[PDB]
RNA sequence: GGUUGCGGCCAUAUCUACCAGAAAGCACCGUUUCCCGUCCGAUCAACUGUAGUUAAGCUGGUAAGAGCCUGACCGAGUAGUGUAGUGGGUGACCAUACGCGAAACUCAGGUGCUGCAAUCU
RNA sequence: GCAGUCAAGCGUUCAUAGCGACAUUGCUUUUUGAUUCUUCGAUGUCGGCUCUUCCUAUCAUACCGAAGCAGAAUUCGGUAA
RNA sequence: GAGAACAGAAAUCUCCAGUAGAACAAAAGGGUAAAAGCCCCCUUGAUUUUGAUUUUCAGUGUGAAUACAAACCAUGAAAGU
RNA sequence: AAAUAUGUAAGAAGUCCUUGUUACUUAAUUGAACGUGGACAUUUGAAUGAAGAGCUUUUAGUGGGCCAUUUUUGGUAAGCAGAACUGGCGAUGCGGGAUGAACCGAACGUAGAGUUAAGGUGCCGGAAUACACGCUCAUCAGACACCACAAAAGGUGUUAGUUCAUCUAGACAGCCGGACGGUGGCCAUGGAAGUCGGAAUCCGCUAAGGAGUGUGUAACAACUCACCGGCCGAAUGAACUAGCCCUGAAAAUGGAUGGCGCUCAAGCGUGUUACCUAUACUCUACCGUCAGGGUUGAUAUGAUGCCCUGACGAGUAGGCAGG
RNA sequence: GGAAUACUGCCAGCUGGGACUGAGGACUGCGACGUAAGUCAAGGAUGCUGGCAUAAUGGUUAUAUGCCGCCCGUCUUGAAACACGGACCAAGGAGUCUAACGUCUAUGCGAGUGUUUGGGUGUAAAACCCAUACGCGUAAUGAAAGUGAACGUAGGUUGGGG
RNA sequence: GAAAUUGUUGAAAGGGAAGGGCAUUUGAUCAGA
């Protein structure tokens, strides 16, 4: 017998593959594996873990956030990496020119970027221009926006959201909200 | 019925270390608290105002705001399988600075003193405490110390 | 505890700035090792001194080896014994060839005789008797008569096999 | 050390040796119903394991472990020979999170060459003289898995204190006998 | 029919499963209690101190 | 070194009984128009510093003094206690091993130290 | 409920022939309680009648010891179910 | 405790000693002596705004309490409260 | 005023120097808080360890507990009832305690070998009718903790001790002699002379004799002993202490150190060895799991593949995964 | 006075007997011996020989022998229980579907998204095509009237993968 | 044309159940080379 000073036999807890069944994906995944193993790239090893996320992991970037990010000081000439979706955002009105690798582009998203004369590429054409990431800016999208974490945490004082259906009076706001009902949270 | 007030239990905890009882001297009360400083808690049970809870008493905390005449401190109490962060309003009668740190900060000086004098003198550092070592060897004279035999005593009762 | 050797067993109380050189208590200490003598030491010395071996050091450790081994004298022996109801003191008389076979014997004794463990009993003095007629035990006694001579009548002889074709004799 | 016990005798002196630097503590007591400090100090010191064993620098902070885990441990003071044979047959390192066996001399040199020990002698050296480095030799040696001793435990019942007649508590010259019973 | 009226019998150990965590220590920590014409003032130092380095770009 | 004002620690400073105190200071002390307060100029208030005194306050000293304070290989490694055993004992309880370790008791020593400012034979 | 230990006293004298205060040590499970472990998809709930066996803390019978046992009667006790 | 007409054990007056052995609404515990007790003077902070915190605690509620902020006040010579 | 337990600290979110902001604060750049810039990286400021650390979401079962050591309340107590800390059983097999939920040992993938734990080694039954010093004889012996009971009080049973005494200037025991006088001492009683009772506790002769140790008398008288002697000639006496054994010790079907049986033990106390054997420990193989890695540089179709390395494996309720 | 021996400890001293294991499968490494060739006990067994070539080994099965083994399920702190269900066997026999939802995951598109109420069409309940709306999202807050999200490089500081 | 249950035949075992686990003897039977 041994005293066990921690669980036995213990799953490391992250992804090892994609949990998808996209062919695409998985060669994606194969190569960057295979870079990840022979280049010493820490960029390298970066993308393959991002190539396991699921969905709610991969938030979408968009194409305001990539120009903010090549509004970064020093950054304008960079390849603007993204191991997800890229949207477009018609909020932003002067696009640069660029060259951005993404798993997805939307169809707006990809029309503005080629029409602000940048270039929209595969991951496996970056891995082929930059095996080491060389000049490469990794963006990640915002995790923590989405409507399912206001929810997380729920309880009293802490402003966390309330699991609802229907909104407005009568609907979760007399007692336990207000010190004219009872008390506040 | 059971009774747990917020009293409970004090009776010794809050009494006047007899023959100190009376007037709290002015040294408590000249005593300055800076946010940062590290303060033991100890009620005084004759000034009920601004008094800590019994659970607090010999409690060390971090002193993170300074009032009129008492102090906020942040003290970890340990509910459940974790710790919360408690702040409590003391008057300055019921605090103390603690000594644990006022000696680590001469340590600290004492350090950076040895450091500036051994750089100045050559190499070698030695900056941290060691446990106490086991003994070197030593030679023991009889000179005037001729060992005396003992025995064990017979037992009597002398009652 | 098991089969005895004499130790010297030498404490300081260890050394101070106000007092260097403490004053070097010694004792004569049966245990069947050093480790055990040094634990026997420690203790008697917490009987008798306000010292604990954290608070001292042993000095010197000697195992003391019988001068005459092969001489047989007569040793008086004072011990301190814990009955099951009390303490008491007690003198007896062994008769051997040196200090620790005495000292196995008295041990042996008094667990025999007295339920008394090894922790329930005091070494209080072990001495030789120099003079026959200062013997005051007659078991000791009867054995330092002249010309002193005994059968061994019925001598039981071991059997090496389970079968014997003989019916054996007990003559000696 | 024999000569100056000596020259203190011929002087009328006594050569008080110094009190010894190092210990081997070995676990001899089961995994089970172990109170909860004594059991934090058995797994501090790497002994999770009935007859495993580690070498201890002896400080105050450990006399008090060794104190707190004494019913648990057979534990003395180790010879040069008894340290050489551990080494030797059930020398094993640490070495990314793996027990590796000290075969050769590169697999010391590559993990523990930064402390200049490099070969199965210089760790030998680091443990029986407690060198700067001891620490880190030490946590990189695995904990020795012995086994349970050739001929036997040589007293009736293990968990009484050395003492009074049984294995556990400090031994101090005994375990080298207990330990290669035990290798 | 009377039952078990409390005991804190195996708490410990449960706590001690996931750990009695220290709530970690943070930089900056939250100025919530703090006197209020105090935290007033800092607002403004801190707004000052802000501008005096963005105006010390030159 | 004395003394005063303000103090810090709050008896090593307190308490009982005696003795002494140069200089200054403090004090008692002298007076009742005014401010003020009293049954009562006793206290409190105001005035003089003059009429007098160290009697007391105060300060220091004395006492095989009470108390208090300090230390002790004094008691005592005692009481107690953490840990251990398929130890003892019918039990009550006790012993031993690895550790920690009092209080009373006894003995000896001590009896305010000191900060700022001012003043003084 | 039954049995001891001590022995102030009772017993004309005499603590213990027979008793025995104040105390104290026990045993038993034929009292009654205490508890709620078993049984609530059910162990037939008083007593008597009948019949067998067991225990001994022995009423009688056998043989004995002691007595404040002259005899007679009786009492205490032993081995004994 | 020592004294003073009626007046004594207890009306009132005076001095001495008095670490609290009294009192502070109530139960108990704690606390308090130029006070937290007694007497006197002035008062309404037992007010307004809404937050933070402690105990119970799920770190919900309620009760109770603590320290501030923004006012308006009370008292005091004032610091303050 | 402990012991145990318990809060905090042992640095880079640090320390030191200079000076920036503010409506706060101060008599006042005085301070407060946050900073710019500069200096300090071998021990960055104790030990030991760290199948990594931190974090989030969401859900199962559970919400009757019980036992052991220790602390502890009610109770006479309870296999009772209620708390504290821990370890356990529940949820757990395995070796040992004959047997048993909880005790001892040890926690469990499938096997081999070795060594052990607790417990044992006369036979059942694997293993010394081992060695060694003693103790015990029981016409109810005793024979391993939890645990399956026994007490006060006793015993020239036997053993070992403590203390005080007597003794070759003759100890104790044994047989025989004496055991007086003052004196029926005084008093209470109808009578009480040494002896139903109170006080006085004396001497002469004395080796020695008590105003009395008992028997006896209505009181006497009379035997008797303390005390001293004759004979023998060396050890003896008293009160205690605690070991084993015995008495104390009585229940119901016949029965339990587990049984047999065991007596310089096969019992009790103790010590030394040798030996036996757990799913424990050590080494190896194989299965699986987990982890860390190698390998798309081709034929080479199994990169979810092949391969290398290390460690691990108990399980009810329950969760998940692969089939 | 001079030794010896015991006891304890050490040797990278030598050597005999016994048992279990032989994992791996070109080479690579670290070594040793040798001047060097090479050889080796040095990153896991080979060499030589015999018998048999089938029920001989082995498997299965029945029995015998040694030791072990209580009746499952269930409630329960505790079951082999003198607790409950079960004489036996076959077949049937118990977390389903639906409306609306939380978390997580996959997929499509993405500031939008949802073709399928309906229309068109059809090889006819399929597949294929489609307008206007509507739902949810893109804005919140307030009881409501109502108002409604850039001082700044959409801020400063600390940490932060790349 | 199953099982429970049953007849016959054949084989085997059988001192107050039977059944099971490990291991091998014996009998029967059989695969692989
Ligand atoms: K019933
Ligand atoms: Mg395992
Ligand atoms: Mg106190
Ligand atoms: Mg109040
Ligand atoms: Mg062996
Ligand atoms: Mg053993
Ligand atoms: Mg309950
Ligand atoms: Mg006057
Ligand atoms: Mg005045
Ligand atoms: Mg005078
Ligand atoms: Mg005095
Ligand atoms: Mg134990
Ligand atoms: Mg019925
Ligand atoms: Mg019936
Ligand atoms: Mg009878
Ligand atoms: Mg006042
Ligand atoms: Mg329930
Ligand atoms: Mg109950
Ligand atoms: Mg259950
Ligand atoms: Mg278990
Ligand atoms: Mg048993
Ligand atoms: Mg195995
Ligand atoms: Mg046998
Ligand atoms: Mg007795
Ligand atoms: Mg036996
Ligand atoms: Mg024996
Ligand atoms: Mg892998
Ligand atoms: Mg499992
Ligand atoms: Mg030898
Ligand atoms: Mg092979
Ligand atoms: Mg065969
Ligand atoms: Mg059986
Ligand atoms: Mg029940
Ligand atoms: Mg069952
Ligand atoms: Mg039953
Ligand atoms: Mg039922
Ligand atoms: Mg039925
Ligand atoms: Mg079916
Ligand atoms: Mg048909
Ligand atoms: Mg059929
Ligand atoms: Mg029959």
């Amino acid at each position: 017998g041994i005293d066990h000073t921690s669980k036995q036999h213990k799953r490391s807890g992250h992804r090892t593959a994609p949990k998808s069944d996209n062919v695409y994906l998985k060669l994606l995944v194969k190569l960057y594996t295979f870079l990840a193993r022979r280049t010493d790239a820490p960029f390298n090893k970066v993308v393959l873990k991002a190539l396991f996320l699921s969905k709610i992991n991969r938030p979408p970037v968009s194409v305001s956030r990539i120009a903010r990010a090549l509004k970064q000081e020093g950054a304008a000439n960079k390849t603007v990496v993204v191991v997800g979706t890229v949207t477009d955002d018609a909020r932003i009105f002067e696009f640069p020119k660029t060259t951005v690798a993404a798993l997805r582009f939307t169809a707006g998203a990809r029309a503005k970027i080629v029409k602000a004369g940048g270039e929209c590429i595969t991951l496996d054409q970056l891995a082929v221009r930059a095996p080491k990431g060389q000049n490469t800016l990794i963006l990640r999208g915002p995790r923590n926006s989405r409507e399912a974490v206001r929810h997380f945490g729920m309880g009293p004082h802490k402003g966390k959201a309330p699991r609802i259906l229907s909104t407005g009076r009568k609907f979760e706001r007399a007692r336990g909200r207000r010190r004219s009902k009872g008390f506040k949270v | 019925g059971k009774s747990h007030g917020y009293r409970s239990r004090t009776r010794y905890m809050f009494q006047r270390d007899f023959r100190k009882h009376g007037a709290v001297h002015l040294s408590t009360y000249l005593k300055v608290y800076k946010v940062g400083d590290i303060v033991d808690i100890k009620a005084n049970g004759s000034i009920q105002k601004g008094m800590p809870h019994k659970f607090y008493q010999g409690k060390t905390g971090v002193v993170y705001n300074v009032t009129k005449s008492s102090v906020g401190v942040i003290i970890n109490k340990m509910v459940g399988n974790r710790y919360l962060e408690k702040r409590l309003n003391l008057r300055v009668e019921h605090i103390k600075h603690s000594k644990c740190r006022q000696e680590f900060l001469e340590r600290v000086k004492a350090n950076a003193a040895k450091r500036a004098e051994a750089k100045a003198q050559g190499v070698a550092v030695q900056l941290k405490r060691q446990p106490a070592q086991p003994r070197e060897s030593r030679i023991v004279s009889t000179e005037g110390n001729v060992p005396q035999t003992l025995a064990p005593v017979p037992y009597e009762t002398f009652i | 505890m098991a089969h005895f050797k004499e130790y010297q067993v030498i404490g300081r109380r260890l050394p101070t700035e106000s007092v260097p050189e403490p004053k070097l208590f010694r004792m004569r200490i049966f245990a069947s090792n050093e480790v055990i003598a040094k634990s026997r030491y420690w203790y008697f010395l917490q009987k008798l001194h306000k010292v604990k071996k954290a608070s001292g050091e042993i000095v010197s450790i000697n195992q003391i080896n019988e001068a005459h081994p092969t001489k047989v004298k007569n040793f008086g022996v004072w011990v301190r014994y814990d009955s099951r109801s009390g303490t008491h003191n007690m003198y007896k008389e062994i008769r051997d060839v040196s200090r620790v076979a005495a000292v196995e014997t008295l041990y042996q004794d008094m667990a025999a005789r007295h339920r008394a463990r090894f922790r329930s009993i005091h070494i209080l003095k072990v001495a030789e008797i120099e003079k026959t007629a200062d013997v005051k035990r007659q078991y000791v006694k009867q054995f330092l008569t002249k010309d002193l001579k005994f059968p061994l009548p019925h001598r039981v002889q071991k059997s090496t096999k389970t079968f014997s074709y003989k019916r054996p004799s007990t003559f000696y | 050390i024999i000569q100056a016990k000596r020259d203190a005798k011929a002087a009328g002196s006594y050569y008080v040796e110094a009190q010894h630097k190092l210990v081997f503590v070995v676990r001899i007591k089961g995994i089970n119903k172990i109170p909860p400090k004594p059991r934090k100090v058995l797994q501090l010191l790497r002994l999770t394991r009935i007859n495993s064993g580690t070498f201890v620098k002896v400080t105050k902070a450990t006399l008090e472990l060794l104190k707190l885990i004494e019913p648990y441990v057979a534990y003395g003071y180790p010879s040069y020979s008894t340290i050489r044979q551990l080494v030797y047959k059930r020398g094993f390192g640490k070495i990314n999170k793996q027990r590796v066996p000290l075969s050769d001399n590169a697999i010391i040199e590559a993990n523990l060459g930064k402390y200049g020990i490099l070969s199965i002698d210089d760790l030998i050296h680091e443990i029986i003289t407690v060198g700067p480095h001891f620490k880190q030799a030490n946590n990189f040696l695995w904990p020795f898995k012995l086994s349970n001793p050739s001929g036997g435990w040589g007293v009736p019942r293990k968990f009484k204190h050395f003492i009074q007649g049984g294995s556990f508590g400090n031994r101090e010259e005994f375990i080298n006998k207990l330990v290669k019973s035990m290798n | 029919a009377k039952s078990k009226n409390h005991t804190a019998h195996n708490q410990t150990r449960k706590a001690h499963r996931n750990g009695i965590k220290k709530p970690k220590t943070y930089k900056y920590p939250s100025l919530k209690g703090v006197d209020p014409k105090f935290r007033r003032n800092h607002k403004h130092a801190l707004h000052g101190t802000a501008k005096a380095l963005a105006a010390a770009k030159k």
